[PDB]
RNA sequence: CGCGGGGUGGAGCAGCCCGGUAGCUCGUCGGGCUCAUAACCCGAAGGUCGUCGGUUCAAAUCCGGCCCCCGCAACCA
RNA sequence: CCUACGGGCAGGCGCCGAGGGUAGGGCCCGUGACUGGGGCGAAGUCGUAACAAGGUAGCUGUACCGGAAGGUGCGGCUG
RNA sequence: CACCUCGAUGUCGGCUCGUCGCAUCCUGGGGCUGAAGAAGGUCCCAAGGGUUGGGCUGUUCGCCCAUUAAAGCGGCACGCG
RNA sequence: UGCGAAUGCCGGCAUGAGUAACGAUAAAGAGGGUGAGAAUCCCUCUCGCCGUAAGCCCAAGGGUUCCUACGCAAUGGUCGUCAGCGUAGGGUUAGGCGGGACCUAAGGUGAAGCCGAAAGGCGUAGCCGAAGGGCAGCCGGUUAAUAUUCCGGCCCUUCCCGCAGGUGCGAUGGGGGGACGCUCUAGGCUAGGGGGACCGGAGCCAUGGACGAGCCCGGCCAGAAGCGCAGGGUGGGAGGUAGGCAAAUCCGCCUCCCAACAAGCUCUGCGUGGUGGGGAAGCCCGUACGGGUGACAACCCCCCGAAGCCAGGGAGCCAAGAAAAGCCUCUAAGCACAACCUGCGGGAACCCGUACCGCAAACCGACACAGGUGGGCGGGUGCAAGAGCACUCAGGCGCGCGGGAGAACCCUCGCCAAGGAACUCUGCAAGUUGGCCCCGUAACUUCGGGAGAAGGGGUGCUCCCUGGGGUGAUGAGCCCCGGGGAGCCGCAGUGAACAGGCUCUGGCGACUGUUUACCAAAAACACAGCUCUCUGCGAACUCGUAAGAGGAGGUAUAGGGAGCGACGCUUGCCCGGUGCCGGAAGGUCAAGGGGAGGGGUGCAAGCCCCGAACCGAAGCCCCGGUGAACGGCGGCCGUAACUAUAACGGUCCUAAGGUAGCGAAAUUCCUUGUCGGGUAAGUUCCGACCUGCACGAAAAGCGUAACGACCGGAGCGCUGUCUCGGCGAGGGACCCGGUGAAAUUGAACUGGCCGUGAAGAUGCGGCCUACCCGUGGCAGGACGAAAAGACCCCGUGGAGCUUUACUGC
RNA sequence: GGCGAGCUAGCCCUGGCCAGGGUGAAGCUGGGGUGAGACCCAGUGGAGGCCCGAACCGGUGGGGGAUGCAAACCCCUCGGA
RNA sequence: CGUGGUUCGUGGAGCCAUGGGGGAAUCUGGGCGGACCACCGCCUAAGGCUAAGUACUCCGGGUGACCGAUAGCGCACCAGU
């Protein structure tokens, strides 16, 4: 849970590295389903649109399944838990009697041997793929879709988890990680349980190399520049902002909302 | 110390070459140029 | 030297703009309640308005000289 | 050099060695701009915390706050 | 004050090397003294030569330590890149 | 259409001037040859210099610079008979080496498709795209000049055809595979290297000795099959099947049965191998290079041993480590008198490159330029190791002006009596220290550090005794770690070379890092970490007119913006103003709706203009919240039984009047504040007071171990820094021969003083002084050169930057 | 309206390089310890924007150079490794 | 409604063109003569073709009170070298 290391050298000392006890025997990363080359570049057709960011160790692109009922009625027994460099969570192998393997993005307590399944039918156990509408009010779950068939985007990052308030008409209340109330279509598969590799958010990179190899090149702070190339820059010796706090383009960035108004998904949210 | 013209055949055609020249419009017309004025090269050898 | 503000009963302030009224709190004085003191209640006194002129019928008020007190500024060199 | 020489003495070298020197530690004492609380001191200032439901029962361990005594929170004791 | 210099007259102090003035810090010669002697005060003559080493500060300057016959003041583009 | 000026334009020729310089201080000397001519070209001998190079191979780039004959006008910083230069002729040989008739990567391009006023932009498949993947040649000889290319020896691949044998053959499709990190690392080998009394070899005995197990020299290279030694790879059989976008007998999955071993099968590496070939010193030849001999050369044992090979080996770790083809297997249409597989045999095998330079005189730097340039090899001895340092092999060089002289002065070095920071802005500089082994080592601390703390001792050689390991047989040899003892020598034993000065104490920043290419390396940026805020996913945000793309093939433990900056203890009060957030009411307001009413012209119908009320958004007003949002955080007067002082009070003002802590501070004006400390003496330094001109809590507050080419103070050590200089060395300076610049320049027959003058006179006045002309030196003057002053102002001149300046997008 | 990332900055794909020394984290094994533990001690092991130091990357102080060898150089010293 | 064109810069602003909205008629129908109405006249939109007179000079010729090698084209010459 969240390795120590002794101080023997400097950034060593606060530093701290993932466990991986949950990781059955593993390593290379079964080809087939996935690998997959991954285009790792930090902008677009010429100019950098995201910025500080390069660098960061090479990486194989694990292709997992975002959509389950792929495989409706379909079991399949949970063959190991590996490492993947692409998310914060841990995904599982998982072998079907179909004879076909695909990985899913790992719940927690998901042990290795499990047969798992999906669908209108399936047991409600962690690792088991549902229409919403067909799951217990109450049931916490993940990797939900936000969209019938559109495949899962909800409750996936490492610990996250949502839980089923309530059902309303086609829809069904949920509260998500973020905390907010929304209304999804019960057609919309979910799985029980929740993400996994929890400990996540407690571990501390230690050292600036260390934020390097994630591929986050270094953050530089407004206040550091001229005033050419951002609101905040200039004046001799540094300076509070001077004006409501801006990013490089000009916009306030202390509170500000900006989410579009009229969005029509407006008509199904009711929260934070 | 190091200067600035470090020759690289390679470069030299892939940039400056003829091909180049004819596919963007401004570089035919680098072209239409060198020969108007009767240049006896109209690209780097 | 520059610039701006200020000086009014014992203390701290208002009244100066926009001419003629001097006002608020505390303090002070006399009287009550108290064994007594404070608090509390009833009454009262006290200012020429920093000085010298000027304007005006009339000047704390408008004007100028000075006397003070406070603040700011003094950069390129 | 002396003999009563396969010796003695002188002399030479070496160990140890008082102490002297250089270096770094430890324990104790005295002293120091300034500084913390404490005791004591016939008639100083401010308030009223306690003793009588002490005029908000008191005390308590902890915690935050306050010119000061103290106040408040949490739990405990009844003395 | 704005006269030469803005088609450039490098701007403090230090170091080096000096040279001049005397309105003399010391030594030489004096008058007066409230000059007994010794030592001083004060003014006159005198520019020959001499006028220390340190601590503080970029400092010039100034303070201080230790001396000394004395620890002189100025000018030379606040002498001299 | 008339020139003397424009720091005018083009050109020519002067001055400085025979002046500076002739490009690393690695270094030269003589003899002989050639030639009209020789320090400079050829040869010999002697000397010196590189040797993780200044030697050797490869890739870029360059493009005749390559070899030979002849030649010296110019290029060569001198010379030139020489040359990389002039003329001419020669020279680059591949089925196996590199690249192409193979593959894919980023990226490019791009049928379909999408978007854009035109130009054009995006874009699935596909295609292009390599120092990556695939793929068959090693060694010797020969040329003046090429060679894995010619030859020689041994060996190999693909394509076509045929013969035989074998099988359902068949792919752009399916699957297996190719296939992948970092650090450490096992065994066995190889390159490489040292030794040998053994094997082979011309000769050598010098100068006191040595005819000797003497000295000197060499004792290998490539190589099929087969065989050995080491290692990598890999399960076999059967049955079920719904998955691997058709089908598979293949793969996947499930049950079962046998091996779990590498046994078997298979691949690679190393060894041995037929055969082929090389083969020193020395001496003889003649070079401008090489050649004959040595030879019938010999060709063997021992040891040290990779970073390389067996290779996909093993272990640990987190940051989790390309693709496609060749390849194998499976089947599909299709064909099965096909086709494919194995073996043999004959035939066929194309294009381009190949000279030379390649750490540099041939590449990038206007130059035969002290600079820059990627990969491999890079021997020996010694020093603890090593690619370090010294010397040296192979090889290559003495860097294309020289000769003398022995001044000042400069550069680079060496030493110095006594003193030892007195130097100075500062110990700047330089010195001291210095490797290994052992003894020993503080406060403090985040328990790791601080630590090489500090401070010490040992270090050579000779003989004797003696322990352990690797390889061998347990043995000798050889190689490696040592242990004890007695002695010898010097001023000195890491005897030369490479090799920390130390301590105390503050400031800033936690740390390693990053930065103004070329005056700033820092206390600045970044950094892990804290907080705020935005974003529900066709996310926010960014780029683009768009399509689209990044974000992300991510999803709130996620992503964007902002501030702060390890860690420790903390981060107070003010929401009045500005921002942001919430607020279905009200106030206001645009287009539009709406039309009461007015008007223009018509005989009229009508036609056509205006236009009230009223219903019409966001925004603003208004109403609340919000501080790790922009920001802010009082004044006067009095008061205690000495005095002062003020816990206490009075009053004015404010949105509220700065809490903890810190404070003459990177902040303190007054100021060298005052007191203490250090010093003989302290404007700085440390501690302290608070009177904070003008600290204060995430533009964070106060501390903090460690860290720092940061910045301040003190001491020890040691010194040419200094008192205060002296001597010495080499490279210049000087002289001689050769070559030969530059800024600058109105013209010159160009003195001092005191004056004057546009106010600082060689040039005017008066006086003074002074024969004509050079050379080595010094810098006071020519308001000396250089740059049309960067400061300052001026121009209704420019430009970057800002905002509640104006007006737009 | 065009030309430039053959210099320099960033990123992307694919290769390469970092002599030799030192310090000794986890884990492991063994011994101790307990009711079981924690934990302790050895030995082993070999972590790190760890240490010394060439190559390689740097540009700290100083001296020289200033019509330079050089339109950023040379020497000594120094940082990372 | 928003714009362009015309001398027309919102002006009394027509005419011609048209991005947006609404949206006819076919001879007694339509457009125009500078807001609008009337009167009076002019012309037949929403399809198209059409020589010549006009512009230019790479090129050829003829002329010159044009140049004469620092002129004249950048080039009198193996120069867009
Ligand atoms: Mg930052
Ligand atoms: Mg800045
Ligand atoms: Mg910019
Ligand atoms: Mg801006
Ligand atoms: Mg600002
Ligand atoms: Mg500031
Ligand atoms: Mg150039
Ligand atoms: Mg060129
Ligand atoms: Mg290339
Ligand atoms: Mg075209
Ligand atoms: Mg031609
Ligand atoms: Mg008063
Ligand atoms: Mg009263
Ligand atoms: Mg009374
Ligand atoms: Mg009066
Ligand atoms: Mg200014
Ligand atoms: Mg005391
Ligand atoms: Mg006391
Ligand atoms: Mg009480
Ligand atoms: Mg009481
Ligand atoms: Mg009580
Ligand atoms: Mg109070
Ligand atoms: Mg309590
Ligand atoms: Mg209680
Ligand atoms: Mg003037
Ligand atoms: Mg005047
Ligand atoms: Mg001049
Ligand atoms: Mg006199
Ligand atoms: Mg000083
Ligand atoms: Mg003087
Ligand atoms: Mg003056
Ligand atoms: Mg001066
Ligand atoms: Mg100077
Ligand atoms: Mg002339
Ligand atoms: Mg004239
Ligand atoms: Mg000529
Ligand atoms: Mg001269
Ligand atoms: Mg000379
Ligand atoms: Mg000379
Ligand atoms: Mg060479
Ligand atoms: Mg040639
Ligand atoms: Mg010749
Ligand atoms: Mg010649
Ligand atoms: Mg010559
Ligand atoms: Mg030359
Ligand atoms: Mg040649
Ligand atoms: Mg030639
Ligand atoms: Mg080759
Ligand atoms: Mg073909
Ligand atoms: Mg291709
Ligand atoms: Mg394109
Ligand atoms: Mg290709
Ligand atoms: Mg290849
Ligand atoms: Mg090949
Ligand atoms: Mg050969
Ligand atoms: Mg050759
Ligand atoms: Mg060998
Ligand atoms: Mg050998
Ligand atoms: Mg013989
Ligand atoms: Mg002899
Ligand atoms: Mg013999
Ligand atoms: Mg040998
Ligand atoms: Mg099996
Ligand atoms: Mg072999
Ligand atoms: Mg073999
Ligand atoms: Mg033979
Ligand atoms: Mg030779
Ligand atoms: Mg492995
Ligand atoms: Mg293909
Ligand atoms: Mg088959
Ligand atoms: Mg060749
Ligand atoms: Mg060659
Ligand atoms: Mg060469
Ligand atoms: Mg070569
Ligand atoms: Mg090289
Ligand atoms: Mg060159
Ligand atoms: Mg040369
Ligand atoms: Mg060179
Ligand atoms: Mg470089
Ligand atoms: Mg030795
Ligand atoms: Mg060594
Ligand atoms: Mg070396
Ligand atoms: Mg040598
Ligand atoms: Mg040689
Ligand atoms: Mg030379
Ligand atoms: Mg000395
Ligand atoms: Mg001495
Ligand atoms: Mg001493
Ligand atoms: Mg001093
Ligand atoms: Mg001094
Ligand atoms: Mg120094
Ligand atoms: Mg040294
Ligand atoms: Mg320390
Ligand atoms: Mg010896
Ligand atoms: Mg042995
Ligand atoms: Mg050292
Ligand atoms: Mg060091
Ligand atoms: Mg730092
Ligand atoms: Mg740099
Ligand atoms: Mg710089
Ligand atoms: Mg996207
Ligand atoms: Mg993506
Ligand atoms: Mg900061
Ligand atoms: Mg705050
Ligand atoms: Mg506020
Ligand atoms: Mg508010
Ligand atoms: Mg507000
Ligand atoms: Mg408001
Ligand atoms: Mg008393
Ligand atoms: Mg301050
Ligand atoms: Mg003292
Ligand atoms: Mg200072
Ligand atoms: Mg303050
Ligand atoms: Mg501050
Ligand atoms: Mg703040
Ligand atoms: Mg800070
Ligand atoms: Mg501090
Ligand atoms: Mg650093
Ligand atoms: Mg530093
Ligand atoms: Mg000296
Ligand atoms: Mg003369
Ligand atoms: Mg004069
Ligand atoms: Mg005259
Ligand atoms: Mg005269
Ligand atoms: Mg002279
Ligand atoms: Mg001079
Ligand atoms: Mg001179
Ligand atoms: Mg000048
Ligand atoms: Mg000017
Ligand atoms: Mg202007
Ligand atoms: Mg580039
Ligand atoms: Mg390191
Ligand atoms: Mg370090
Ligand atoms: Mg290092
Ligand atoms: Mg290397
Ligand atoms: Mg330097
Ligand atoms: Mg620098
Ligand atoms: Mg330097
Ligand atoms: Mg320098
Ligand atoms: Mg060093
Ligand atoms: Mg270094
Ligand atoms: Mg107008
Ligand atoms: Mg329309
Ligand atoms: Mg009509
Ligand atoms: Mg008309
Ligand atoms: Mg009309
Ligand atoms: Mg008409
Ligand atoms: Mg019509
Ligand atoms: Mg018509
Ligand atoms: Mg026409
Ligand atoms: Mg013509
Ligand atoms: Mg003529
Ligand atoms: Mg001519
Ligand atoms: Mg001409
Ligand atoms: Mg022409
Ligand atoms: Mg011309
Ligand atoms: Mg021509």
């Amino acid at each position: 849970a969240v390795k120590k290391f002794k101080p023997y050298t400097p950034s060593r000392r606060f530093m701290t590295v993932a466990d991986f006890s949950e990781i059955t025997k593993t390593e290379p990363e079964k080809s087939l389903v996935k690998p997959l080359k991954k285009t790792g570049g930090r902008n677009n057709q010429g100019r950098i649109t995201v910025r500080f960011r390069g660098g960061g160790h090479k990486r194989l692109y694990r292709i997992i399944d975002f959509k389950r009922w792929d495989k409706v009625g379909i079991p399949a027994k949970v063959a190991a838990i590996e490492y993947d460099p692409n998310r914060s969570a841990r995904i599982a192998l998982l072998h079907y009697v179909d004879g076909e393997k695909r990985y899913i993005i790992a719940p927690d307590g998901l042990q290795v041997g499990q047969q798992v399944v999906a669908g209108p039918d399936a047991p409600i156990q962690v690792g088991n793929a549902l229409p919403l509408r067909f799951i217990p009010v109450g049931t916490v779950v993940h990797a939900v879709e936000l969209e019938p068939k559109k495949g899962a985007k909800l409750a996936r990052a490492a610990g996250t988890s949502a839980q089923i308030q309530g059902r309303e008409g086609d829809y069904v209340i949920l509260r998500l990680p973020s905390g907010e109330l929304r209304k999804v279509h019960g057609e919309c598969y979910a799985t029980v349980g929740a993400v996994g590799n929890a400990d996540h958010k407690n571990i501390v990179l230690g050292k600036a190399g260390r934020s390097r190899w994630l591929g986050r090149r270094p953050h530089v702070r407004g206040a550091a520049m001229n005033p050419v190339d951002h609101p905040h820059g200039g004046g001799e010796g540094r300076a509070p902002r001077g004006r409501p706090p801006a990013s490089p383009w000009g916009w306030q960035t202390k509170g500000l909302k900006t989410r579009k108004r009229r969005k029509p998904s407006s008509r199904f949210i009711i929260a934070r | 110390m190091k200067r600035t013209w470090q020759p690289n055949r390679r470069k030299r055609a892939k940039t400056h070459g003829f091909r180049a020249r004819m596919r963007t419009p401004g570089g035919r017309k680098v072209l239409k140029r060198r020969r108007q004025k009767g240049r006896w090269r109209l690209t780097p050898a």
